[PDB]
């Protein structure tokens, strides 16, 4: 009976056991938590460069369509949930397929016009069919139905290539190569790098859940057929349930600036430091080319973006992402990318200055102490107390001096004494303060008379 | 003689129905934000009989005798 | 005519233009030549850790068969020379094929017995056919024909994952993951790491050049058919011309030692520091498992190797590599992997000691000078001259002193003067020498009398 | 009646030849490091006639009347 064959195949798919939400898990670098500290001084600042292990976990259902897999992604394609998928170079299961129904969500396609059916679905026929429909829409409805883009935006501070593969897919080390990511620049911390992905979607082609798993195969495909071809619990089958068409691009941002809201700046121009030259890798758009554009400038990127904010409606748009569902229960398949990476973090401790000013009509004494972070011959960290060589000396008709400290100084202590003229108590503590931060400029000034001395501790 | 026929206003009627013997035409109407797709008598493809039966005050409509001809893009919103 | 169709397809393949020996080129990291120098002191040595850009170019025709592509590699498989191949996840061209003849080179298969023909070649049927033949050989000739292994060995000092991908294939970051490569250890230079690949081949399945390119396709495949499926000059077709069966394994070597012939040691055990714990990832062998073995120990690896030095002849061996040829002219296809990487190089400058010994019956004067490499507050390199505080002082009844220099000292200068008793020339230069290397231990000893003083400059 | 027939000693004769009417048997011989595959008369499948005609001094041989039966692994080196 031709209906017992259906149950055999449906029974085989439903009989597979796998962790529905951990079977697709990409594992980048695994690293021990080895630390590192470089430290040195340069004009105005004491720079500390610290390296630390960090992890990133990113889940995603919308996988990217590259030129490496476009010949293989199409609505209704049968794929193996295996290493090939995690690598974003999936594998077509070589087996006859059943009739596939596809729906295109372009505006104006009403009643039944938005639906296709391909009886022998393949990358050639499904595309030829999807294009025919999009072109038929261009010819009949594009001039009275506008198609705005649905923007999907993602961005990250670049740290390592494995870190970027987790964020954008193992695919990325190939797609994002024309960006030529200056990774030498980040380990010295002379400038920051941000990679952003822009996806402008004009329309989608989708597949509704078939009535049963057997409907995706030829009327004659047998459980043995799938067992022979490696379709099982290790690598269960998925099918492309949705393809998004439109335009996509990667953009690089190399910032000398040391600001913090650098990302919030980038995130805000997509609708504040106009520093950073820009590098765009556009994937799709008009065939007349412009695959890579660079550099900035400022908002020729902003012009590049809006250029594809509406579907120009001259040709069918390019495929830019797809989504797969498990044949077993038609639930969306999520890929999980994890990796450890070394995050380089630069910290600047600005130099500071302490000025002592004595303008009082009395003899004064200044005492300045501070702590100092340093290293020894072996390079191990050391903390040491210090003293100003001028401590205790009598001062001043119009005495003034400025102490310039490197950024590695902290916790300044200050004391000021003045002559009283009293034999029983010749010196009195006019002022004293501990735990003083190293601000750019601080004045300890004293003035007044013997009987009524004055002072001020002022941050300029 | 088949027309898109739906029992109530749908923004996307996909049901292809063979009209009976009473009707000999396909009607489609846009009235406000609503759309109508019905089997219809050609003798009644006039503004007065269409508005009152559908209890609508203002509308544009289209009648035809070809199969599956009363599709939404026959009128323009 | 069924022979004009042959010429059309042959004309189409022969009409493709591509750089036959640069179309397959994997490009890893591209890097600017950014340098770096860390330096510090520890007991006995002044260690300098230098980072420099380095390149690696590796060409290869024997690609690896992993579990990710075993369902796809088989003698006579049609593949696209594209990004998928460089990634070692090739793509089967989905198109009917012609009858394929395969030859298995197991010993004892004479006359015609070594040849198969599969009329509808696929991964299922070709394997089923190849196995049937190997098993038929096991049943008839294995007990009177021995099959030794043909060893292919390759090894490299590990520096970066991209460096290892170039050496072993982009595939490696997945296959070699169970090695858990201690990459934290190499940037500090506390131990060295060597990855080696062992391939023991028992037999091969091969395909001779077909009479014409059209023979690889179905009698009915048309130039249009290939054009529709993306087979063209960008991505010309290749076919698997050879599969090697046997056993393969990756081995890791973590050496604390600082020796140089560490590799020559490894290269010599395959037929001297037995330090370094070992980690093996065996790919193939007996189904009874042992996918990963570790650690050493010494030559349980040597036992692991020989265990598969002869074909146990119980089951058909596992596929471990394959070779592809261009359909156009049947020439072997070579993949070329290039990448830039950062090589970490540690250099130790051992401390040294200088001993001055005065045993002569006269007053002596010692002068010691040297140069010193150091850094300033900004971390920039400095070279400075130095002097021993004892220079010039009168010495000795039984005077002796040892000067201990850190490794960053070089070019020691020494002078020795002795009292003469002559009023016209009271002091005479007994000995002097410049540009003295910092050896572990050096003695300047003087003895004798006033009239006949003696000395010796001796490296202990 | 077909036998592996080669005109000279080959270490791997793949040529399947229909024997004529003079021969009614398949011969294979191992003589030193050489192998022979010939169409043969059964009346002459004896050591004396085989050694002299093939001008060999020592050998092992095998004769049979089944098709393609004179293959190298009939003898054991
Ligand atoms: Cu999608
Ligand atoms: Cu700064
Ligand atoms: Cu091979
Ligand atoms: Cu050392
Ligand atoms: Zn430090
Ligand atoms: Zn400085
Ligand atoms: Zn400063
Ligand atoms: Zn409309
Ligand atoms: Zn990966
Ligand atoms: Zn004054
Ligand atoms: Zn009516
Ligand atoms: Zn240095
Ligand atoms: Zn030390
Ligand atoms: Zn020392
Ligand atoms: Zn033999
Ligand atoms: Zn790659
Ligand atoms: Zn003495
Ligand atoms: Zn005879």
């Amino acid at each position: 009976n031709s209906e017992a064959a259906k149950k055999a195949l449906n029974d085989y798919i439903w009989g597979l056991q796998y962790d529905k939400l951990n079977i697709l898990t990409h594992q980048g670098e695994k690293l021990k938590n080895h630390s590192s500290r470089e430290a040195f001084h340069r004009p105005g600042e004491y720079v500390v460069i610290e390296k630390k292990k960090q992890s990133i976990s990113n889940a995603t259902s919308k996988l990217s369509v590259s030129s490496a897999n476009d010949d293989r992604i199409f609505p209704g394609a049968l794929l193996k949930a295996d290493q090939s998928l995690l690598e974003n170079l999936p594998t077509l299961i070589p087996v006859n397929r059943g009739k596939t129904t596809i729906s295109v969500n372009l505006p104006g396609l009403k009643n039944g016009e938005s639906n296709l059916t391909v009886e022998n679905p393949s990358n050639s026929t499904v595309r030829t069919a999807v294009n025919n429909l999009v072109e038929k829409w261009i010819q009949n409805y594009s001039k009275t139905h506008a198609v705005p883009a649905r923007m999907q935006y993602e961005s990250i501070s670049a740290q390592s290539m494995s870190q970027l593969q987790a964020k954008f897919g193992a695919d990325f080390s190939k797609v994002g190569a024309p960006l030529n990511v200056d990774f030498s620049s980040v380990h010295k911390g002379e400038k920051q790098v941000f990679i952003a992905n822009f996806r402008q979607v004009y329309y989608t082609a989708s597949v509704d859940s078939p009535n049963s798993p057997s409907a995706l195969f030829g009327s004659g495909i047998t459980p043995t057929d799938l067992i022979n071809r490696g379709v099982n619990s290790k690598t269960p089958p998925v099918y492309v349930s949705n393809v998004s068409y439109g335009r996509a691009m990667y953009v690089k941002f190399e910032t000398t600036s040391k600001s913090t809201k650098v990302q919030a700046a980038i995130d805000a121009v997509v609708k504040i430091l106009k520093n950073t030259k820009i590098c765009a890798v556009v994937l799709g758009g008009n065939p007349g080319e412009a695959s890579k554009v660079c550099t900035g400038n400022i908002d020729t990127l902003k012009d590049l973006i809006q250029k594809g904010s509406n579907f120009s409606a001259q040709s069918p748009a390019v495929p830019i992402s797809y989504t797969t569902s498990f044949v077993k229960d038609n639930s969306i398949a999520t890929i999980q990318n994890n990796t450890d990476y070394i995050e380089t973090k630069v910290t600047s401790y600005k130099d500071g200055a302490l000025t002592l000013n004595h303008d009082g009509a009395f003899v004064a004494r200044f005492y300045v102490y501070w702590e100092e972070l340093g290293h020894d011959a072996e390079g191990y960290e050391t903390i040491r107390s210090r003293s100003w060589s001028g401590n205790g000396y009598n001062r001043g008709a119009h005495y003034s001096t400025t102490l310039r400290f490197k950024g590695n100084v902290r916790n300044i202590r200050v004391k000021v004494l003045g002559a009283t003229g009293l034999a029983w108590e010749p010196w009195r503590l006019i002022y004293s303060k501990n735990d003083l931060p190293l601000v750019p400029q601080r004045n300890i000034s004293t003035w007044g008379t013997t009987l009524h001395p004055q002072f001020e501790d002022k941050v300029v | 003689l088949q027309c898109y026929n739906c029992p109530n206003p749908t923004a996307d009627c996909k049901t292809a129905v063979n009209c009976s013997s009473a009707f000999d035409a396909c009607l489609i109407t846009k009235a406000g934000l609503q759309v109508y797709n019905k089997c219809w008598k050609f003798e009644h493809c006039n503004f007065n009989d269409v508005t009152t039966r559908l209890r609508e005050n203002e509308l544009t409509y289209y009648c035809c005798k070809k199969d599956l001809c009363n599709f939404n893009e026959q009128l323009e919103n």
